[PDB]
């Protein structure tokens, strides 16, 4: 699961990423992952 | 020298030191923080960078993981299974990621502006392991 | 150089050396018997029966070798023995190795 | 008698087989290249319906020093005359109707293996 939660991390991001630099201007990390991605996928995955 | 006939009771001797040295779950313990111990770290290393006019590398490496914490209108204070188990809380630790973003573009001028400890995510931990 | 884990599976009817580092090969521990005794001397089960006072354990035993884990896969290349004393004093020749 | 394959000497191919009409002899081509050479065995195919095959000719001398194979000595070898000896059945699959043991002489060296 880690390393499926881990890609969808990375694709988020890049997409994040993808839609700030068509603007031209430079894009923040801090809020291109998203915390909701390991730490939610964990619970579901868990829980469920 | 050998222990002829006398070895109902040595035979025993054996398990107890087994069974104390190496607990009843011990499997689940050792699994468990193998994985903490070197798979995180793996996954993390082994995805390839990421590139997109300019373009940027931003790569990552060199995990961290803390203790639990329940504040990580609270301060940081560690939460104890007890506590998470009668609050419902997900007895979990952060985990962080030095991460490297190095951004090139024309005129050749690239900056390694990496950032130390960015927050991911929180890791469930199980209890009575190595973290 | 190897783990105790690691099991090395001698195929014999066809040249085949097939060895096994992954994890999940369920295995166990077996005592050791070189000719027809076993590596389990009174020293050791002297030393053992001191532990808890010194430092003696189950890691020692494994080291000095004279036990050893074996995997399911591994299991089926070895003549394994049910209690040390009664099968193996002399008797007709059953299998003696 | 079988029928072994003989591959070619430029292209190193299976040559199949040809009846020469004009010599009246026959030949070994292949495919691509044009070598041909002349046979010699005056044969081309064998099949063996019974399959009587010889499983002292697939039993290997290492399978003696085995921990897990039972031993006698009331079946001495043959060439050195030893004593210990293992003994075991055919051990291959699609065995007609046989539980014909195969000795094999326990010694390094000699390898000896018969049947009884
Ligand atoms: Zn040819
Ligand atoms: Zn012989």
């Amino acid at each position: 699961l880690f390393r499926g939660m881990f890609k969808n991390l990375l694709k988020e991001v890049r997409i994040y990423a993808q839609k700030f630099i068509d603007r031209g201007k430079d894009f923040n990390l801090e809020l291109a992952i998203k915390t909701r991605i390991i730490s939610d996928g964990l619970k579901y995955s868990l829980a469920t | 020298e050998i222990t002829p006939d006398l070895w109902q009771e040595a035979c025993w001797i054996v398990i107890s030191s087994y069974f104390d040295e190496k607990g009843l779950v011990r499997q689940q313990l050792d699994s468990f923080d193998e994985f903490i111990q070197m798979s995180v770290q793996r996954i993390v290393e082994d995805a390839p960078p990421i590139d997109l006019p300019p373009r940027y590398l931003l790569k990552f490496e060199q995990i961290y993981l803390s203790k639990p914490t329940h504040w990580e209108d609270g301060a940081p204070s560690p939460m104890m299974p007890n506590e998470a188990r009668l609050r419902n809380l997900t007895y979990s630790a952060p985990l962080y990621v030095d991460i490297t973003k190095t951004v090139i573009k024309e005129g050749e001028e690239q900056l390694q502006t990496q950032h130390q400890k960015t927050f991911i995510g929180k890791i469930p931990i199980m209890l009575r392991s190595t973290y | 150089i190897i783990v105790s884990e690691v099991s090395m599976i001698r195929d014999i009817r066809e040249r085949e050396i097939r060895i096994y580092t992954d994890a999940g090969r369920i295995c166990r521990p077996l005592l050791i018997v070189e000719k027809q005794k076993l590596l389990l001397k009174k020293r050791h089960i002297d030393q053992l029966k001191e532990r808890e006072y010194n430092n003696y354990s189950w890691q020692d035993l494994v080291a000095s070798g004279v036990v050893e884990y074996i995997d399911t896969l591994e299991e089926e290349t070895v003549m394994l023995a049910m209690t040390p004393d009664d099968l193996q004093e002399k008797e007709v020749a059953y299998c003696s190795t | 008698g079988f029928v072994g394959i003989r591959f070619c000497q430029e292209c190193n191919n299976m040559l199949y087989p040809k009846e020469d009409k004009e010599n009246r002899i026959l030949l070994y081509a292949c495919r691509n290249c044009d070598y041909q050479q002349e046979a010699d065995n005056s044969c081309i195919y064998v099949n063996k319906i019974t399959h009587e095959v010889d499983e002292l000719t697939q039993i290997i001398a290492d399978v003696s020093q085995d921990p897990t194979l039972p031993r006698t000595e009331d079946h001495p070898c043959q060439k050195c005359g030893h004593k210990e000896a293992v003994f075991f059945q055919s051990h291959s699959a699609r065995a007609e109707d046989a539980m014909r043991l195969y000795y094999v002489c326990t010694a390094p060296h000699c390898g000896h293996r018969w049947t009884e």
